[PDB]
């Protein structure tokens, strides 16, 4: 259920483990993909400058995945 | 007999227009006198040749008394030098002879096209001249001028300033009614057999203008006459007992090349909301931004509301976003214009980006419209889906240019689209430009059964099919889908059709010596078609979309707002 | 001294469509105009020179009796200025006092060229005098003047207007028929041997025109005199003068063409039995291409659009472009086919524009299969799916979308795709509304293979020992190419054979100076050794991906338990 995602802006490199619950019954706590993108780009990668375009490609890459 | 308004057709709203501006000047001199106002000096039409302007200017002058004076540019340029010139100026000069007059200059171009087309010296002094002869004319005994050119850059500006050809009407291309009308008026003195409906013609006339119309029925015509001449100052009553049929028609009509297919139509849609009949919120939606606007200017001004410039759909590809457009235009009984993807690609690739100011122009001349770009994310994709640059392009920019130029005095409303909400530009979803975001999602039971309705509305269809079912059972489909279910059972039906007619010749041949056989589009038509069917978008395509709703639009519609 | 309808030759469908459009008119002038119609004020024909366009017009215009002026562009455009309008006015008033006639302005161009071209006052005075005249037939009763140019774009587009040159008839280039009635009306007085087959003559002149056919016939001639020159004009020694195959022969290998490059449009030769092999294809081809103009009515009868196109995809050299003749065959529909190197030339100068032009000729020649041999080359050439900076969308392939968007499906013109790799193939050519269809063309079968052989022998006298049914059997897997490259072993191996039998029977002569043909027909041999130097072009995994992708598409299609109660 889990993929790894791996954040690369302005010559940078790190580790990562994106965790997917979809299928929950709520239908609330299902991952969103714009979410995610975003929680793991500012845990990661905090008050990066021109950030939108990282989480458009992590957004492609949980796609992918998906 | 005279040129009068019931001799043209198709223009019946440039005509009204051009009606109002020049009829009462003319009629009642005196008037604009006594209110002291300015009437116009030069009315200048432009549009693809063969429209009839200068029968529309004929008729406007024969209607209001008058003296119709008509210059003929390639007249004019094909005397001598000075020859020219002279008789130019002698047209005006008569004209106020026996004024009140009206002046037809037509093909204003080939007098004065645009100055980078021309080369020589006389070619200027000519144009000097008319412009000269133009400032002169503000003071003259209200003589106007009604100059036909074939679109507002194919001339010098210098033309247009004021006191000059400031005041302009577009003729246009004829609509469905138009159509029918102008067929009406050549077919006046025809014989025509009863199954003939020029409703049919006019409907499935494309493209087709004044004169290409006529050019259709003098085929027929001739058709016609070439069919039953064989077998036959005239032949008497066997020309006169002469009846056209629909037959004759139609392969005049395959027989056919129309000169303005590639124009730009600009009409009133004839979609209506039951052709989607869904989508009750995005209906409320486009009803507050392009209705109320041009119904209820008073409650704007009221309150210190201005109008949205636009809307942005999005969702799966082919869903209804033209269709819902088309709806919305003809709800208000607005004008549409649609920018198909590969237009912006052309200009893309042409760099040809200032053609933007000319398509929005064409919105600003026919308003109220609903302006529709299919593809934004054309340019986009076309870059890569990324080619290492910003999301910036030409044509994007031009748009945001034309966009932001934009009066809201006028009611030209812009509606985007796209299958990619996330690769389109920022800039173009700024406040002030396309400042909202309109989610298009998969038809639902009810609108699958009203879309499967409507793309049936014109293939006779068996009673004992219940589209109902169908509908029920194909949850996920797209508009497309649909159609494309109903168009493979219209195949099969025509195919098994044309099987049953040869087995019917081959029984004609066997025994030499009879009903339809399969009349009806029958129920195991569409159960094979059915066979064929494919869900066109996936779950994971429709997830992008979900996902991109549920955040964007929903992240912090915190609320529960309320004052002490 | 007269031109008439029977010494034209190779437009036989164009001189019908002027007949019917003229003829009438002017056989019956005042019944004309008590009728509420309006005959051709100006027609427009057009095509590369030399097709003879002015004997066309002096035919029409002595078979319907009326008066005939000619006008020459370089000789108009020779005049010093002044006497250029001067002698437009009087062939103008001239022919208006002799009407009914017909004013034939012979190279247009010339007199009215593109604007662009046009630099002095001049020489747009003289245009802006032709179209006051051209507008001033209104008046005139049965005047109609009939224009010559190599393209429509080479004009003034202010001519092409309404009321002014309006018709177009596309003269084109001869075809094989067409050709064959040109050198039969040429050699109508020449003396000929019984050994001359002008079919064949007419079958291997391709790219010619009725001058380059003229010129042939006049080099064999002249070939058969200087063949018997040593030996006013004595009837009979000229009747000894017979041209024989040989000499025409000789003319085909001297002849210079001017008209290869030109596009070729015509009814193809190829048949069903060419290829006889996947019947389901057939049946598609025909429901997309011939019932539409053979049952019209249905399609009304139930409203249903007839397709616009339809997309082939499968291993290099199967026939893709054999279906596509064929199928144009069946509906006498003519093909016009536009090769991948064509595309890549537009793409490489830029020259997308072009794409209109193919369009609108593809029009013209209504019903007509229009054949893309290559929608995959431009896109390969940019790297593929193998290397993509950017995306699918190109300017060719635009243009090409454009076009077919803006095309009317009354015109009956049918587009039809043809790549090897149907993956990088830009998606937006398989919408709704446009190719839409993926149709995969697999390897031919036995009885495919048969046909194939036999039609790839169809002109080489072959044994009658050969089993050509057995050579399809062990040949499983082999492309066209692959059996047109078996045949072409086996008869390169046989003519090799009979050139050193001839050089061997010469050497004997030599030897012991003091027949037979030793290898007539491709003997058996000859077959089994090319078939060792054979190889299969497609190999097994390059099948799989034409299997997989159709596997993936079929994998959509389902719902196949539609019950509906």
């Amino acid at each position: 259920e889990a993929f790894p995602i791996t954040l690369e802006w302005g010559g940078r490199v790190v580790r990562e483990t994106v965790y997917w619950f979809q299928y929950e019954s709520d239908s609330s706590l299902n991952s969103n993909v714009y979410d995610v993108a975003m929680k793991l780009v500012t845990k990661h990668f905090p008050g990066e400058f021109g950030s939108e375009i990282l989480v458009q490609k992590v957004v492609h890459t949980i796609l992918h995945q998906t | 007999n005279e040129v009068g308004y019931d001799d043209i057709g198709g223009c019946r709203k440039q005509l009204a227009q051009i009606k109002e501006m020049v009829e009462l000047p003319l009629r009642h001199p005196a008037l604009f006198k006594a209110i002291g106002v300015k009437p116009p000096r030069g009315i200048l039409l432009y549009g693809p040749p063969g429209t009839g302007k200068t029968l529309i200017a004929r008729a406007v002058a024969n209607e209001t008394g008058a003296f119709f004076f008509l210059i003929n540019g390639p007249e004019i340029m094909s005397k001598l030098a000075g020859e020219s010139e002279s008789n130019l100026r002698k047209a005006f000069e008569e004209a106020e002879k026996n004024a009140p007059a009206i002046i037809f200059i037509d093909e204003l171009d080939a007098i004065a096209p645009k100055r980078e087309k021309t080369h020589g010296e006389v070619e200027r002094r000519i144009v000097s001249q008319l412009l000269t002869l133009m400032d002169g004319l503000k003071q003259r005994a209200h003589v106007i001028v009604m100059a036909a050119t074939n679109r507002p850059n194919s001339i010098d500006p210098a033309l247009r300033r004021f006191g000059r050809f400031d005041r302009e009407v577009d003729i246009g291309i004829p609509d469905a009614t138009g159509r029918l009308e102008i067929l009406q008026i050549h077919t006046k003195n025809m014989k025509l057999a009863d199954d003939v409906d020029l409703e049919q013609v006019a409907n499935e006339t494309h493209g087709h203008v004044g004169a290409d119309l006529a050019a259709l029925c003098s085929e027929a015509a001739l058709q016609a006459i070439r069919k039953k001449m064989d077998l036959i100052t005239i032949d008497a009553e066997v020309m006169n007992s002469l009846a056209v049929t629909m037959d004759d028609f139609r392969w005049a009509l395959s027989q056919s090349n129309p000169s303005a297919l590639r124009e730009t139509v600009v009409e009133v849609p004839q979609v209506t909301w039951e052709d989607i009949g869904g989508l009750e919120d995005v209906k409320r939606e486009l009803q507050e931004l392009v209705q109320y606007p041009v119904e209820h200017p008073d409650k704007f001004l009221k309150f210190g509301m201005t109008p949205s410039k636009g809307v942005l759909f999005y969702g799966p590809p082919g869903c209804g976003k033209t269709l819902l457009a088309k709806a919305i235009a003809n709800e208000c009984q607005a004008n549409f214009i649609s920018i198909k993807g590969p237009e912006l690609l052309t200009m893309w690739f042409g760099e040809s980006e200032a053609n933007v100011r000319e398509i929005f122009d064409k919105a600003r001349q026919a308003a109220p419209c609903v302006l529709f770009f299919d593809e934004l994310d054309s340019i986009a994709k076309a870059r890569g889906g990324g080619d290492g640059g910003g999301a910036a392009d030409r044509v994007i920019n031009q748009i945001l240019t034309e966009m932001d130029g934009m009066s809201t005095k006028k009611n030209v409303f812009i509606i985007g689209a796209t299958n990619r909400p996330d690769i389109i530009d920022p800039a173009i979803l700024r406040p002030g430009r396309l400042d909202q975001l309109i989610y298009i999602p998969l038809p639902d039971e009810k609108s699958r059964v009203a879309i499967l309705k409507a793309n049936l509305r014109k293939s006779p269809v068996a009673k004992d099919v219940d589209l109902e079912f169908l509908a029920k059972m194909t949850n996920g489909f797209s508009g497309a889908d649909l159609t494309e279910i109903c168009q493979r059972a219209c195949k099969l039906a025509i195919r098994e059709s044309i099987e049953s007619e040869i087995r019917r010749e081959r029984e004609r041949q066997t025994n030499p010596s009879e009903d339809d056989p399969v009349p009806e589009i029958r129920r195991d038509h569409f159960e094979e078609a059915m066979r064929f069917a494919r869900r066109s978008v996936s779950d994971n395509d429709i997830r992008k979309y979900e996902m991109f709703a549920q955040t964007l639009q929903q992240s912090r519609g915190f609320g529960s707002f309320r004052f002490p």
